[PDB]
């Protein structure tokens, strides 16, 4: 079986570099080249280059040339892509893929990495403040505000309360922190005879809060 | 570099539909294009190749055709799971190039969104921001405009939106705003309002409250 | 030294193809694969293509279509060895098919012919170690 397993996630300040890596098995490495494309958030797929292991030549897109450089090391066949003079456009998940080849016809990207996050951010890494969003049907949430980097995971009553929760993509703020609300619609006969708590968890930073939301 | 121009950018269709989804280049690349599936949080998938070859393994509803410059996907027979994000590339020299996707999505009757509007917390006031919260739940289809008044002045500039992914169960949409204003500024207005215009509503739904 | 299915001749590695392709097809294949169309620059080499190839028509890396004739990897072809056919190259227009002829083949005798670019000829990829 094929597999291409790229490194961690990774938040990088402007101007610093980036690499990433990405290690191939199941297949003979110098045969295919390895390419590398990344897909900024909500955004299309970008090529950005291309290297061949058995003779370490490289293809670079004009945009990242001087910029992007492409490694290959046959001997744990990973393939690297290092990403220099970051800023904030480069914030991606970063593939690398092989290019397959049936004989004679034509090229295609068959085995994909599973994708690396890159995110270019002179912010630091905090934990969120949650404020409670208050109320035949109520609506109720928390607002999860000023935290890095991304994921935050919110549950409702200890995960018990699913139905009708709603918890939307982080918005990027101009502070460079992320901001995000999760919501749930429950019956207006209901707040008085259940406590509703929403359980807020950011691991990079450890922050655990459990903000009771009240009419 | 070649242009992939992918038509159309979005589409909603239902299990069961036919699905064909072009896309046109700059020039001449003979059979040399493959098409890409892509879930949330997931590298592509290789669907079809040289233009018209099922990938290993892919599912026969899959089919592509044409050569040159005008290539089409077709999904013959659309399955719940192949709602997705679908990209043509082509591989003609340097630099290979996408198209810019179409987005699949569920189609649905329309359903007006349930507003609901949220004052800043006592709470966050007290560190000096104030965050007003607009709710727009289950609604389809997508398109929606919220437009947030703070004493009948239309704002515009402090506002970011974000937008659920389809349901998996009743397949609609739900939308958040969030109006920034500073504490100073919150505290100089009394009403603030939220205007919800979607198809589900024969007029705007404004949904407001008076700090206080 | 030389990939799976690819077979080494000089220091160099030749990949001899099954099937058909316009010209700008197979230089396109033999450059995603880290190669070219064959240069051949010596009858050593053309001797071995040869041998490969059999009495088909196959694509080389040599095409008119910047003006004078080159060969794909820039090594001059005035300079350079050439085994045309006898009055060859001679741009033909009778084909039916549009235009002149632009691309140089292996014919069934080892000796070059330029052809239409758009026929579907085999081809020979070539990469140097
Ligand atoms: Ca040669
Ligand atoms: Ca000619
Ligand atoms: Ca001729």
């Amino acid at each position: 079986e094929v597999q291409l397993v790229q490194s961690g996630a990774e938040v990088k300040k402007p101007g610093s570099s980036v690499k990433v890596s990405c290690k191939a098995s199941g297949y003979t490495f110098t045969n295919y080249g390895i390419n590398w494309v990344r897909q900024a958030p909500g955004q299309g797929l970008e090529w950005m280059g291309e290297i061949f292991p058995r003779s370490d030549n490289t293809f670079y897109a004009q945009k990242f040339q001087g910029r992007v450089t492409i490694t290959a090391d046959k001997s744990t066949s990973t393939a690297y892509m290092e990403l220099s003079s970051l800023r904030s456009e480069d914030t991606a998940v970063y593939y690398c893929a092989r290019k397959g080849r049936d004989y004679g016809t034509s090229h295609y990207f068959d085995y994909w990495g599973q994708g690396t996050t890159v995110t270019v951010s002179s912010a630091s890494t905090k934990g969120p403040s949650v404020f409670p969003l208050a109320p035949g049907t109520a609506a109720l949430g928390c607002l999860v505000k000023d935290y890095f980097p991304e994921p935050v995971t919110v549950s409702w009553n200890s995960g018990a309360l699913t139905s009708g929760v709603h918890t939307f993509p982080a918005v990027l703020q101009s502070s460079g922190l992320y901001s995000l609300s999760s919501v749930v619609t429950v019956p207006s006969s209901s707040l008085g005879t259940q406590t509703y708590i929403c359980n807020v968890n950011h691991k990079p930073s450890n922050t655990k809060v459990d903000k009771k939301v009240e009419p | 570099d070649i242009q992939m121009t992918q038509s159309p950018s979005s589409l909603s269709a239902s299990v069961g539909d036919r699905v064909t989804i072009t896309c046109r280049i700059s020039e001449n690349i003979y059979s040399n294009l493959a098409w890409y599936q892509q879930k949330p949080g997931k590298a592509p998938k290789l669907l079809i190749y040289a233009a018209i070859n099922l990938a290993d393994g892919v599912p026969s509803r899959f089919s592509g055709s044409g050569s040159g410059t005008d290539f089409t996907l077709t999904i013959s027979s659309l399955q719940p799971e192949d709602f997705a994000t679908y990209y043509c590339q082509h591989f003609w020299g340097t630099p290979f190039t996408f198209g810019q996707g179409t987005k699949l999505e569920i189609k649905r009757t329309v359903a007006a969104p349930s507003v609901f509007i949220f004052p800043p917390s006592d709470e966050q006031l007290k560190s000096g921001t104030a965050s007003v919260v607009c709710l727009l739940n289950n609604f389809y289809p997508r398109e929606a405009k919220v437009q947030w008044k703070v004493d009948n002045a239309l704002q515009s500039g402090n506002s970011q939106e974000s937008v659920t992914e389809q349901d998996s169960k009743d397949s609609t949409y739900s939308l958040s705003s969030t109006l920034t204003l500073s504490k100073a500024d919150y505290e100089k207005h009394k009403v603030y309002a939220c205007e919800v215009t979607h198809q589900g509503l024969s007029s705007p739904v404004t949904k407001s409250f008076n700090r206080g | 030294g030389c990939p799976v299915n690819w077979v080494e001749h000089e220091r160099s590695c030749y990949w001899f193809s099954r099937s058909g392709k316009a010209w700008a097809d197979a230089d396109n294949y033999c450059r995603l694969e880290d190669a070219h169309l064959v240069v051949v620059t010596s009858w050593e080499e053309q001797k071995f293509v040869q041998h490969h190839i059999g009495p088909v028509n196959t694509w080389m890396g040599l095409h008119d279509q910047n003006g004078p004739w080159k060969w794909v990897d820039g090594t001059d072809y005035e300079t350079g060895f050439k085994n045309w056919r006898p009055e060859q190259p001679d741009d033909w227009y009778g084909h039916g098919l549009g235009g002149g002829e632009d691309c140089a083949h292996f014919t069934d005798d080892g000796r070059w012919n330029d052809d239409v670019c758009q026929r579907p000829y085999r081809w020979v990829c070539e990469t140097e170690l």
